[PDB]
RNA sequence: AGGGUGAAAAGAACCCCCAUCGGGGAGUGAAAUAGAACAUGAAACCGUAAGCUCUCAAGCAGUGGGAGGGGGACCAGACC
RNA sequence: GACAACUCUCUCUAAGGAACUCGGCAAAAUAGCCCCGUAACUUCGGGAGAAGGGGUGCCCCCUCACAAAGGGGGUCGAAGU
RNA sequence: CUAUAACGGUCCUAAGGUAGCGAAAUUCCUUGUCGGGUAAGUUCCGACCCGCACGAAAGGCGUAACGAUCUGGGCACUGUCUCGGAGAGAGGCUCGGUGAAAUAGACAUGUCUGUGAAGAUGCGGACUACCUGCACCUGGACAGAAAGACCCUAUGAAGCU
RNA sequence: UUCACAUCGACGGGAAGGUUUGGCACCUCGAUGUCGGCUCUUCGCCACCUGGGGCUGUAGUAUGUUCCAAGGGUUGGGCUGUUCGCCCAUUAAAGCGGUACGUGAGCUGGGUUCAGAACGUCGUGAGACAGUUCGGUCCAUAUCCGGUGUGGGCGUUAGAGCAUUGAGAGGACCUUUCCCUAGUACGAGAGGACCGGGAAGGACGCACCUCUGGUGUACCAGUUAUCGUGCCCACGGUAAACGCUGGGUAGCCAAGUGCGGAGCGGAUAACUGCUGAAAGCAUCUAAGUAGUAAGCCCACCCCAAGAUGAGUGCUCUCCUA
RNA sequence: AGAGAAGGUCACGGCGAGACGAGCCGUUUAUCAUUACGAUAGGUGUCAAGUGGAAGUGCAGUGAUGUAUGCAGCUGAGGCAUCCUAACAGACCCACAGACUUGAAC
């Protein structure tokens, strides 16, 4: 559930802290998106001397959501913020090292975040 | 309208889940049958014009019954029964007044069903609620919030048009979900399980017949 | 839409009710038998049924919770001491009501309400 | 608002009628009322 | 701004409805259908009864044709 | 009495948080007392309650109550001006 | 080297704008241009100067503090918004009692497309339409409300210079 | 490249349309309230995307130009009072216009058109500028028509209770990406298909509350201050229309849960054709006939005999003297 | 004229139906059982469910407080039983075998 405007945090080793989401991606003409869901972010925070800078347009995926995800064995999972992992235009991630867990949701389109991830 | 077979009448129990052998879940929604499923009556063209074929339901006291409704019944040696609907069909040669009309027989499983019945009346109600409008600013000094607007040009055409959508009545009238599969049966408690939803709250009645589609089951026109 | 609020408003807000109803079996349980509208005394049913309740079961706890709901203190005290003797066998229906004519300045249908 | 123009005669009874025709649904039910008091046998109802 | 019972108050004993107001008879008077909020009492307006008549319509409402029905001191192939 | 729309006066509202809007209009938030700590600039008076942080209930003791404040210990709750 | 003109010449005035400031509460061209801020800035800040038409007590440039002042940005906050939803109260709705008002040529008061003082329920043609109420919404009746307050006229009126 | 007409097309010519700026000043001065925006529609095509074709200087992918086609769709933001327009990120595409530059007895009032004040400029001056700037009251209980819904009466030829045909009417038939076919056809290579099939989504619509949660002034619990129940304990009232908070069943609701959009059915438009005269040839046709569009009609969903053209079928009733 | 046909309306008790009308259910609540029809609402009983461990008493502690009795206590708009109360009394409208013609039957 990430509308624009919508500040997020950075899981991966890429060198952020915060964005700012502007637009979705894949589908067509929405305006949220859950797990798994590319967007157009803008960066607000990031770490001193490193290739990414304060005010660039990039792309990522949601990874965590405050709002719920539902399974289909009744399982539902939540989290305590709002998360996102920059990605290039194949899909791999940009960072090293990944952080916080990551859904099995994802290895369908997103194999390498989970095989990077600590736990799942 | 044409219905692709015969259907049955029920009566909406409740709703809840249904845990697969594998884990997924399922919203499974339960339908109970009362005693009378007996046909009525059979319409044919030489008669009527077209074939069909009436079908009773809910049992009741004889004395609650008008006296031409008795004999209605009473022709084919039928019980007393409350409700009575019809089904459209192209051949009756195999349907005759007295006949059960056992639910089982005609849906097994997984089969496709198309659920009919009375929604839920939520009476006169707005725009917002009915259409789905949108609603004004609630700040910025505007005095007009729930309101729907304009309902108009203006001299020309100098009228509102016909059937300009706007409050009344919601709800509360017949409707038809398409294509619902039928989840498991059991012939103990006499009941059926049907995934999904269906109108209106425990008790109502309804009518559930198999899935009819354009170009397979129904003549084309 | 009301679809499965049974509750009596009587044109009250939540305060007044709470002491409308509350007042009246006070002088329902003293005086056996009140002149009121019908609107009123078909939402009396539900708590004059349930002090009397509460005297079938006349303990202490029991009746600590009358003292609060009921104003005087007085009758609970003797509401305890005849009703297992009255209504020792009787189960629910402690009351039933008579219509009458309504009232001259605003045809309000009136009716009485009495212990059986 | 405001009217354009004025009611005619006939117009204003027919409406007027109307308010007049709820006091033959009152009588019958008053007349209902007294026949179903006068025998003595409604338990339900005291008029004193 | 608000005038007019009647020749004369003789302004209505008494009885019924009746808590009053008010009304119905009685009695008064040429007249009470002049009864006091009272003299002659037009029109708009609100009504009751009787005769014909409208619920597939549409129209500045009438007019020229006039089906069917009704009506009356003159008469009637007339008239309303 | 009843508890439709719609209007007004009020309460809460998941995820997000000005994307609304001419404009953060309106609403929300902040709030007391005791400590700590308070910038550029300045007419040296101010700025200043700057900002920004911590504590706050009840019970026992220290304590002699010294009107206080403070310290120590214990305890209830999601939440102690 | 272009480009500018420290400098010089000439005409006309009583004299030809000195300090400081400057697309400004002043800049027509104009969203001037460069830079900063924003993912993106006709607004905002800094600077340049081509000052249409700044300028020294109708004062000029700055200025701490103050402002229910104008103006831009940010943190926190939130139903402002995405996108609405639920609930309480007073009205609305029903019954009984009391009981107005603006308005009003008479009104038996449909739509379309034509016609017409050029925008018709009222005329023409076609279509549609049983009669009569109640609760709701206002497109039209060039609706109501104020002998247009804008413009023009009067050998009108008044205030001011 | 040669070749006027694949695509542009000078020089000039002939038209339609009534959305631009204007000319005329015919209706309105005892009033026809404005620019833009919000909400809510509805039509037109001179077609931005989606469907189907022709030509190409069309290898393929992707275009270009043009025909049929208006069924549906045509985003969210930054600046601006704006329209227009520029920019950011996306999208199948982010179409042009009419309806008093649609819509103020439906809304807003930022702009313009009052009174205050100020800068610049003009004027000796009062004052003035289609120059700028700060500020600045938008009333309204629907009579009729019209419109969304819901009743009654009467009629339908004796009077009724149920079940129904469907003339007519509406709603909805929308769309993106990926995979397979296939790295195949094509092409030197780069690069990369038509047709057909199968999945996952978007938007919209009809329903639902088992699930996850909102609200929940029925209810439960915690707690501050004060009054009262003789006092302690324990309770109740008030702190608007919960004193403030923490949870909450049913109900309602969406963010939640299911379903939906089908047809090798009919007739056509553009186009391609078959057979084949006038015209011994040729010709898609002035006989006949076949393929084929998101379009048209039916089919799908709901209403429906006030369909006065008032229907159809089953059943029932019509007593006494 | 009498009397009240089918059936409808009011009235009585209610609703997951509803602005009011309308629409739907019910109006003495059965007896038999292999079986389904005669519980409308409220109350009562019981169960799901929600809140989360009542009061009183005892124990521990100087005390605040904790702890045992105790899935307690309260609630129970919902489900199932139960006629305990109220659906009592009853009232109104309503019954010309369906005019006239023609044909085919009889
Ligand atoms: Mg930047
Ligand atoms: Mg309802
Ligand atoms: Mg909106
Ligand atoms: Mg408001
Ligand atoms: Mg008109
Ligand atoms: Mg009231
Ligand atoms: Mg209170
Ligand atoms: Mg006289
Ligand atoms: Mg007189
Ligand atoms: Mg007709
Ligand atoms: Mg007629
Ligand atoms: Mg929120
Ligand atoms: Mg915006
Ligand atoms: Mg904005
Ligand atoms: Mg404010
Ligand atoms: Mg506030
Ligand atoms: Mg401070
Ligand atoms: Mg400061
Ligand atoms: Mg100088
Ligand atoms: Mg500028
Ligand atoms: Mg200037
Ligand atoms: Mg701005
Ligand atoms: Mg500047
Ligand atoms: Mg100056
Ligand atoms: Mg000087
Ligand atoms: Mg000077
Ligand atoms: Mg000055
Ligand atoms: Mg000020
Ligand atoms: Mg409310
Ligand atoms: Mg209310
Ligand atoms: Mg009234
Ligand atoms: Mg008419
Ligand atoms: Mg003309
Ligand atoms: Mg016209
Ligand atoms: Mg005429
Ligand atoms: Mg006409
Ligand atoms: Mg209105
Ligand atoms: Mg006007
Ligand atoms: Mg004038
Ligand atoms: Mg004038
Ligand atoms: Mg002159
Ligand atoms: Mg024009
Ligand atoms: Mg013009
Ligand atoms: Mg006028
Ligand atoms: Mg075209
Ligand atoms: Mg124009
Ligand atoms: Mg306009
Ligand atoms: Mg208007
Ligand atoms: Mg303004
Ligand atoms: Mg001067
Ligand atoms: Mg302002
Ligand atoms: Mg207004
Ligand atoms: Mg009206
Ligand atoms: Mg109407
Ligand atoms: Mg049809
Ligand atoms: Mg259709
Ligand atoms: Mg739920
Ligand atoms: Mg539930
Ligand atoms: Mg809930
Ligand atoms: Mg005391
Ligand atoms: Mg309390
Ligand atoms: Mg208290
Ligand atoms: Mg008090
Ligand atoms: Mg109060
Ligand atoms: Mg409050
Ligand atoms: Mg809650
Ligand atoms: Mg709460
Ligand atoms: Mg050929
Ligand atoms: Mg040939
Ligand atoms: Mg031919
Ligand atoms: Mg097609
Ligand atoms: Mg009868
Ligand atoms: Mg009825
Ligand atoms: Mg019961
Ligand atoms: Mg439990
Ligand atoms: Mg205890
Ligand atoms: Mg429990
Ligand atoms: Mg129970
Ligand atoms: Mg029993």
């Amino acid at each position: 559930m990430i509308q624009p405007q919508t500040h997020l945090n950075v899981a991966d080793n890429s060198g952020a802290r915060e964005l700012m989401c502007i637009r979705i991606i894949g589908a067509s003409n929405r305006r949220y998106a859950r797990i798994g869901d590319v967007i157009v972010a803008v960066i607000k925070e990031a770490i001193p001397n490193t290739p990414l800078e304060r005010s660039e347009v990039i792309r990522a995926v949601v990874v965590r959501t405050c709002k719920e995800l539902k399974r289909d064995n009744g399982m539902i999972i939540r989290y305590d913020d709002n998360a996102a992992v920059i990605i290039d235009q194949e899909g791999n991630p940009k960072g090293t090292r990944i952080f916080g867990a990551i859904a099995r949701e994802l290895r369908q389109k997103f194999a390498k975040i989970v095989s990077l991830a600590p736990e799942v | 309208s044409v219905d692709a077979g015969i259907g049955v009448m029920g009566t909406k129990l409740g709703m809840m889940s249904f845990f697969e052998e594998d884990g997924t879940v399922v919203p499974v929604t339960v339908i109970g049958f009362k005693e009378g499923n007996i046909v009525t009556q059979v319409k044919t063209e030489s008669t009527d014009g077209y074939n069909a074929v009436q079908v009773g339901y809910e049992r009741l006291r004889d004395r609650k019954l008008t006296m031409p409704e008795r004999g209605h019944l009473n022709k084919a040696g039928v019980i007393p029964m409350r409700h009575l609907q019809e089904f459209r069909l192209v051949s009756v040669d195999d349907f005759t007044p007295s006949q059960k009309l056992l639910f089982e027989e005609l849906f097994k499983e997984g089969d496709m069903v198309d659920i009919s019945g009375t929604t839920i009346g939520k009476g006169f109600q707005g725009g917002i609620k009915r259409h789905n409008f949108k609603r004004g600013l609630m700040t910025h000094g505007s005095k007009s919030h729930r309101a729907l607007g304009s309902i108009g040009a203006g001299t020309t055409p100098g009228h509102v048009y016909k059937g300009k959508k706007m409050p009344g009545r919601m709800g509360g009238t017949k409707t038809k979900i398409r294509k619902l599969k039928i989840m498991k049966i059991d012939t103990d408690l006499r009941v059926v399980m049907i995934k999904g939803a269906v109108p209106g709250k425990p008790g109502n009645l309804l009518r559930l017949a198999p899935a009819k589609i354009v170009g397979k089951n129904i003549p084309k026109n | 839409m009301k679809h499965g609020r049974k509750i009596h408003r009587l044109s009250r807000p939540a305060d007044q009710r709470r002491a409308l109803l509350r007042g009246l079996t006070t002088q329902l349980l003293k005086h056996g038998r009140i002149k009121t509208t019908r609107a009123k005394a078909s939402a009396m049913r539900k708590y004059v049924d349930k002090m009397i309740t509460l005297a079938k079961e006349g303990s202490l706890h029991k009746r600590r919770q009358a003292l609060g709901f009921i104003y005087e203190k007085q009758i609970v005290h003797a509401l305890f001491a005849e009703v297992p003797e009255r209504y020792g066998d009787r189960n629910g229906g402690y009351t039933r009501i008579i219509r009458t004519l309504p009232r001259r300045g605003d045809n309000a249908p009136m009716a009485y309400i009495e212990l059986v | 608002a405001v009217p354009k123009k004025r009611t005619s005669i006939y117009k204003k009874r027919i409406r007027k009628n109307i308010w007049k025709k709820k006091g033959y649904w009152a009588a019958l039910k008053a007349f209902s009322l007294a026949k179903s008091l006068s025998t003595g046998n409604s338990k339900s109802f005291f008029v004193r």
